[PDB]
């Protein structure tokens, strides 16, 4: 056993009724004193670094030609002067473990954790010294956290893609299914998770050229796609992720559903593919009433209307579909799906649930396409249109497939630096330079959606960190106030950075035009609501920064009626489950699972801290299970009223708790406007 | 007073031979002297004919006999391990250690060696005389059943756990322990039952029933004598292995009740070191909050 | 050709009643009408009553009377799992369900009702007919084995499948099909034993062995009507479950190796969603011609 | 029971010691007097039928629109005036359950035997009055038969393509492997058995693009090609069949085998798609001599190369591979692995075998490209060019996919008629009109693959029948002397076919200039050994006949060299498993199973007496299980010397024989030059 595990693991040893935490930073020390800086390869000087780098295909020649040596040796100084310090063992392990680049043979250390945000910064810039030196001090002060894609890979010749959520339109055609099929495999192969929408696809028993009872449903899809992704698997590094998205209103909802049932057999069950079900608001009402609902046959309607039946809204289409006799429907009851739903979550965590009118009732982007399914976290919501893949030798219609870029706001980081605005505005500049440098050769729609949205996700994390190291419960109101003001303050930069890039640009966002942004709808509740901080502690924590009043957001709204956004959609919240450890923050805007987490790394143990944690924010520090689950409900939807896209949201359960209880807490969001619903961990 | 305990504990004793991996014992049988794979093979021979007649005939005999459900429940469970796992566990082992000649020629060998062929025709022999409703051709079998559970499954059992003992052959030796374990609860379980018959009787037909009793003691262990020297002779081991069947013949009269029999011995260390989510519908209540 | 591969399916299916928590059940149970409550009950104490014959006898004398090692083991394996598993999980979910004194009033009504009863004993005299060494009349028993195993239970098999399928108790439908999934393949196997006994007749002697079990198929078939109709009329089932009699019908007749006897039908839905060559080495000179 | 069901089974009652064949007469008099008659749809003359047949979405318009309805009178008449009566129940039983059409709910017949042999023969005259008339006699005789797919297919509207078999080349690279599913699903869509060659992709534990160990080998594009096979099973009538051919150096031919192994595990079992295996001269030279031989990694041979492994010849190229460092293999048993063939064959009746060198000896179109694999029925043996399906937005390079038209010689009924010469001609204008109006939209390199090529498959059935029915032995030197002189008449007529079709359109198949047809090399064993029978009872089978000599192939040599030919490939020798029945033939050139067969259909059992089988032909029918099978190569050799593609050769085994035997038997057939074997068999 080396000597900062047992540094570590004396943690958990308990002095004087204590957790000793203190120990964890020795174990730091020796992690950098024994293993480190023994196995870090040294260099005279930059220059000779940067050429072995270079020269060994590590990096890339395009975005360090950009700089004279001066500006980059002035970029890795400015990195090296903040002599930043990990605080604990297991942020450094994981990023010279996950994210610190290595040698070919994988025994030496060639990056350090300033040499990869030097790299990063240098490519975020894109030739601008100051710029790169910006973004140093972003990433060094540990405000701005660029996604895992983004983090590892930026400036590495051997990299897979910078964008890893990937949401593919399926039309119903062979074609296009295999299409689908040959781009989430060409995805995965970039390092991608792929979630395809299957609404549009027709049921099982549907006709083929007028022949009944012929086709398969979406259930052989999904075993193809789940095959795809199998294959596909970085070049047998990681698991291929994919995720199947389904309306609840398509007939296959429960074949799909019975996809993730243990009892399914090896024909039926799909285990490399996670399933969402998207959950209109007719679903819910329909539900309610305990009405039994009709799950429709989506070619009939398709040949009865010339639409798909998840491309119009069902709120007005149901009835309408229901007296059709042109329209096939199955007969279902509601509130038993209700329960199949909270079961299926219960036993696997699936599937994702979507409430499609919570997410396009604040959707900006409506004209172009209403957000039908959602990501492989479920929090990329954004307009997508279905390609028409043809036969070959004829031309494809390519439609808009969604593709977001990511990176996390460090709230703790960001609000101790009184520094919202610039950090926001710095992000968003550094997603946009990693949309813009993005081009994917075998996704059509992909990369066309990526030239024309613009589509960029700048999330936040160490919320409940961030709450705890100040002495606010996660489920206090204070805590809901303080995300109010946070996010709201996000949104404004975000959208006043979108706008200032229009400006500079000349361009906005394809089809900007007829989004709520144009028309001002966006801006309305923020053009009357102020969201100022009700209580005085919160406004104390927000000193020293402007809050945005409502005559700041009448500007903004102006401005952005003036010039136009270049973003089609600016924020979403993603899981961040291995850069919080690096940076040193609890994941995402969820609420800490464990206070201390235990790992088994080889065959070695491992103890992880939440960051801050100490016996005076022990209480504040409190775990997820243990909390009610409405409240993490009620600060989601907080946050979410500032976030244009969706926000990773798992329910955290205990075993005690029923389906009953499940779908209580999927009703409740489905109230207070939660757009999606990630998943059901059981303690 | 007792049966549901028994069935709670063999149920949970429940196991089978694919759970041992027995590819680690490749090299501590390679390297045994050809007398002492011998001796091992017909040890273990010996142990799979005593476990396939009390399967195939033995216990499904007596829970035939033996009145209430649970009884017969737990007699059918004993009978199932007897055939269909401690019988089977024997040819897991042959079939590792072993070359099917060598394995064709130790179950030729069972067949006609005399002493396994007449503790077997003894046997099996008082099992297909109970006769229905007559309680006392029952308890003899249950004697005779006691004594292959109790005391004839140890000339066999020494050797695998002499050879555990010293840290040799241990996967076989942990599969051979398994059904050990499985024996002394069947052999106490048996024994209970003998017990409720002999004490329905008088004290004339009790003193009977101890004669028989002790007359098939002395009769099956005069013939395991024989088998002892017959197997361990060529290992060195006879007299050691003797001292160990006496041994358990005292535990066998034990259970059913009897004084012990034979005086206490030393046995040798080296053996002794051998041993879904709840769910509930949804109320047009949990729609409004 | 068989018994090995059936022996490796049997023991992998291995389960317990305690695996499965049955008191969330109560949660629907309280929500059905009287007459769906009794059908269950009914439906219920039936399918224990049956298999406690098998348990206690079809098994056990078919182990008995069926020749080698291998099969009387897997033999035994299904009559613990009859006798050990089974048993107890009707128990168990019957005093999840009901008080003690409508268990025995359930059990008393049952006992006495006369569709029931025959098929119990009608089965149950053919047991007893088998006379030792007459593979004739063991052929007959296994005939009768194999049409309890793979269709006189599923009258009954029908109404818990039918809740299951609707989300309705949930725990002891579960318990059902674990139940159901041992019957089916004990009527496949003992229908292998039984096509080995028909292979072995003549021609003669094959087509008066055929006219035997549609003649006992016949009668078991026209009782199951009235049985059905007894049970399923005050629950408005009957037609589909008559339905579903015959489509297991013709499995247990395919297990005997016998063509179907009824037409093709479709199932409730509902229902159905509840549920080596010798290798020889080249010698050379095998490459020249 | 229905009475002509009884009267079939009254066959097996035998009386005074005899089968009744007889019974089996009336059985078919009973089945059209009872059903087939009542069952008819008919109208008051030809017109109202074909405009029912037009309207009604049966029949396509454009066929029928090239004839006046009066020559359409005249060729119906003409296919009516033979009074054709089905010699036995099975045989009208098949076709009218498998090739008659029938309306939309499929409860009436709408065509007749006439009916159907008359629109086939309309569709291939394209205009001809007097063709389409030849073509009626050439089929209400029963002296031709064209293929399932085209004798089903011909002329209707619902039909799918008439091409019975496509055989893929697939390239090492994702955008090939997933364009080979894509392919794969749309011609089982179009229903067609897809035969892939998975030799070029790189073997498990190969790099892509310098991470090393990262393919998961042919059993992942195995895994995909199966789920793709299961997902198109034609509209869910017809399970979908997929065939994978790799070579028996690949390093993953163990693991490709193991995908059929009865112990396989789930995630490597392959359960829909046939394997078949292609050996080399060199791998049975190392198993003779015992030596150890190698299997290579072909991506290491690629870069070292810069050829595809199976591009290049064995023979010539594996001593450079062994010693060749920069080259990676893996060390194999060869006698084990044909062992494991035999055992693999015995168990389950794969792999497919296929003698590449036995095929490349005497192949015409080496220069285009050897042929490296076979179709699913393996007897296609085509030069293929393997596709470069490049990335999205950049041009592909379209190879040759191999893709030939059935069609099978009635041998009894040609020889009958003393109609060789003529059926031949007819056949092969025939299968060049099914050729010339094919056309594959989804698939390019078939697409391009029939236009170059022009290949057709010329197939022969009912030769055991004709023997049989004759008096000879199938095992006899007599009939492998009449199997000579038969199929040597069939190749010349078919190369004067292909020669007169390529004078009378001035065009030639591609690359024929540098085929063995245009050197004269092909004709070389034609013109200096004669094939006329050396037996005077197969010279008197052949009188009213002229056999063409040396002379006769002499100028049919010079005429190809002025002319040359329209056809790069002319005969191969199919299964032909349900439409030997409908013809009253035995199956292709394979000796019969069983003398009658007992087939279970719905509840009912009916007893198939092979064609012509009697009490004193009894012992001529001899069951193939029966027979040498040393003989049986012998007589498959013999006909496989006058046939350019293959011939589907299946292994008729006992139980009591081991696999030994089946590895002789193999050794036999590729020592007389037998190019592929079929299937093993076992009794
Ligand atoms: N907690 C830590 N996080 C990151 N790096 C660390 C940590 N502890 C030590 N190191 C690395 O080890 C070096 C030695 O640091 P130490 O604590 O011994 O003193 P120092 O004054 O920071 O040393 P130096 O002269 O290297 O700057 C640091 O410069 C740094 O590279
Ligand atoms: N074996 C058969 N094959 C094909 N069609 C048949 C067959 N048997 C009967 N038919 C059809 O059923 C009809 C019944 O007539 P059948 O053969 O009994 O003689 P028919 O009335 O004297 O006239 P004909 O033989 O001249 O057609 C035939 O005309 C024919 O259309
Ligand atoms: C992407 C991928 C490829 N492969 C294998 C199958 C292909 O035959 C083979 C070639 O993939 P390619 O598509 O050719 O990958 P590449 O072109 O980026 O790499 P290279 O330059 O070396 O050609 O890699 C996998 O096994 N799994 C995978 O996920
Ligand atoms: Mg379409
Ligand atoms: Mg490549
Ligand atoms: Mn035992
Ligand atoms: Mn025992
Ligand atoms: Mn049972
Ligand atoms: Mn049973």
């Amino acid at each position: 056993v080396p000597k900062w595990i047992q540094l570590n693991n004396e943690i958990m040893i308990q002095k004087d009724g204590k957790f000793q935490f203190d120990k964890d930073k020795e174990a730091v020390h020796s992690y950098f004193v024994d293993y480190i800086n023994q196995n870090t390869v040294f260099f005279h000087n930059l220059k000779e670094k940067l050429d072995y780098l270079v020269e060994n295909q590590y990096y890339e020649e395009e975005f360090l030609s950009l700089y004279s040596f001066e500006d980059i040796k002035e970029v890795f100084k400015t990195a090296y002067a903040k002599k930043f310090r990990f605080p604990s063992f297991m942020s450094a392990f994981k990023f010279y473990n996950d994210y610190a680049l290595k040698t070919n043979d994988k025994k030496k250390i060639l990056e350090r954790y300033e040499d990869r945000i030097s790299i990063v910064a240098l490519f975020f810039a894109n030739g601008d010294t100051e710029k790169a030196k910006e973004y140093v001090n972003l990433m060094i002060n540990q405000e701005y956290q660029p996604s895992t894609p983004t983090f590892l890979n930026a400036g590495r010749k051997r990299r897979g893609e910078l964008v890893s959520c990937f949401l593919l339109e399926v039309n119903d055609s062979l074609n296009d299914i295999s299409r689908a099929i040959d781009i989430s495999m060409q995805l995965s192969k970039l390092g991608g998770g792929v979630s395809l929408n299957l609404s549009k696809l027709r049921a099982k028993g549907e006709a083929i050229k007028d022949v009944e009872n012929a086709t398969k449903g979406v259930v052989g899809v999904m075993k193809l796609l789940d095959n795809a992704f199998r294959y596909a698997d970085q070049m047998g590094q990681r698991q291929g992720s994919g995720a199947a998205y389904l309306n609840i209103f398509h007939r296959d909802i429960n074949d799909f559903l019975d996809t993730k049932k243990i009892s399914a057999d090896e024909d039926v069950r799909v285990k490399t593919l996670s399933i969402g079900v998207v959950i209109p608001d007719k679903f819910v009402e329909l539900a309610r009433e305990d009405k039994a609902a009709y799950v429709f046959y989506p070619h009939t309607i398709y040949k009865e209307y010339g639409q798909h039946m998840d491309e119009m809204d069902m709120n007005e289409m149901y009835d309408k579909f229901v007296d059709n006799p042109r329209v096939k429907k199955e007969k279902i009851n509601p509130r038993k799906l209700l329960e199949k739903l909270a079961m299926l979550r219960s036993e696997s965590g699936y599937p994702y649930i979507m409430f499609q009118d919570n997410v396009n009732k604040v959707h900006a982007n409506n004209h172009i396409s209403k957000v039908k399914f959602s990501n492989l976290c479920s929090e990329v919501l954004q307009a997508s249109q279905v390609s028409s893949y043809t036969d070959y030798d004829e031309e494809d219609e390519i439609g808009l497939d969604i593709s977001c870029n990511l990176g996390s706001l460090n709230i703790l980081n960001v609000m101790e630096h009184k520094s919202i605005e610039k950090t926001v505005k710095l992000a968003t500049d550094s997603l946009t330079h990693v949309s813009e440098t993005t081009d994917i050769r075998n996704a059509p729609a992909v990369r066309r959606a990526n030239k024309a949205m613009k589509s960029i996700g700048l999330g936040a994390m160490n919320l409940h960190g961030y709450l705890a190291q100040n002495g606010i419960a996660y489920e206090s109101p204070e805590a809901r106030d303080f995300a109010n003001t946070f996010f709201m303050m996000v949104n404004f930069y975000s959208i006043q950075r979108s706008a200032e890039i229009a400006k500079e640009k000349g361009e906005t966002f394809d089809q900007y035009e007829g989004s709520t942004y144009a028309t001002g709808e966006y801006f309305d509740k923020y053009v009357s609501t102020d969201f100022s901080p009700k209580y005085e502690k919160i406004a104390n924590l927000f000193e020293g920064m402007h809050i945005p009043t409502t005559e700041d957001w009448k500007k903004l709204k102006a401005f952005v009626a003036e010039h136009g956004m270049y973003h089609s959609y600016r924020l979403c919240i993603a899981p961040t489950g291995s850069i919080s450890y690096v940076q040193s923050s609890t994941a995402s805007v969820m609420p800490i699972m464990e206070r201390i987490e235990e790992r088994t790394y080889g065959n070695s143990k491992t103890y992880y801290p939440m960051p801050g944690l100490a016996s005076n924010n022990w209480f504040f520090y409190k775990e997820a299970y243990d909390m009610d689950m409405f409240k993490v409900v009620d600060m989601i939807a907080t946050i979410q009223q500032h976030i244009d896209q969706g926000i990773s949201f798992t329910l955290f359960l205990k075993d005690t708790m029923t389906t009953r209880d499940l779908n209580r807490i999927d009703l409740y969001a489905h109230h207070r406007g939660i757009k999606t619903i990630y998943y059901a961990r059981t303690k | 007073d007792f049966t549901q305990m028994f069935y709670n504990q063999n149920v949970k004793q429940f196991w089978l031979p694919e759970e041992i991996a027995l590819n680690g014992d490749l090299l501590t049988w390679k390297y045994l002297g050809k007398n002492e794979q011998d001796t091992y093979m017909k040890v273990l021979a010996g142990l799979t004919l005593l476990d396939t007649e009390q399967g195939n005939t033995g216990m499904p005999i007596v829970a035939e006999h033996v009145d209430g459900h649970q009884r017969k429940a737990v007699l059918n469970f004993m009978a199932m391990m007897e055939n269909a796992v401690h019988a089977k566990s024997y040819s897991n082992i042959f079939m590792t250690l072993a070359p099917t000649e060598t394995i064709n020629e130790v179950f030729e060998w069972v067949k006609q060696n005399k002493y396994l062929q007449k503790k077997a025709q003894m046997i099996v022999g008082l099992y297909k005389a109970i006769q229905k409703d007559d309680e006392i051709s029952l308890f003899k079998a249950m004697v005779a059943s006691v004594y292959l559970e109790s005391f004839l499954f140890y000339s066999g059992f020494y050797y695998p756990l002499y050879f555990y003992g010293q840290g040799k052959l241990m996967q076989s030796g942990e599969i051979i322990n398994l059904i050990l374990r499985d024996e002394a609860i069947h052999g106490v379980y048996v024994g209970l039952l003998a017990q409720e018959i002999y004490n329905k009787q008088t004290e004339e037909k009790k003193a009977e029933l101890r004669e028989f009793a002790i007359d098939l003691l002395n009769q099956l262990y005069e013939n395991e004598l024989e088998y002892t020297e017959d197997l361990y002779d060529q290992v060195g081991l006879s007299h050691d292995v003797k001292k160990f069947i006496r041994y358990n013949a005292n535990k066998a009269l034990m259970n059913l009740g009897f004084d012990p029999y034979f005086e206490e011995e030393d046995i040798n260390p080296i053996v002794l070191n051998g041993l879904k989510a709840t769910v509930e519908p949804l109320k047009d209540d949990d729609f409004y909050f």
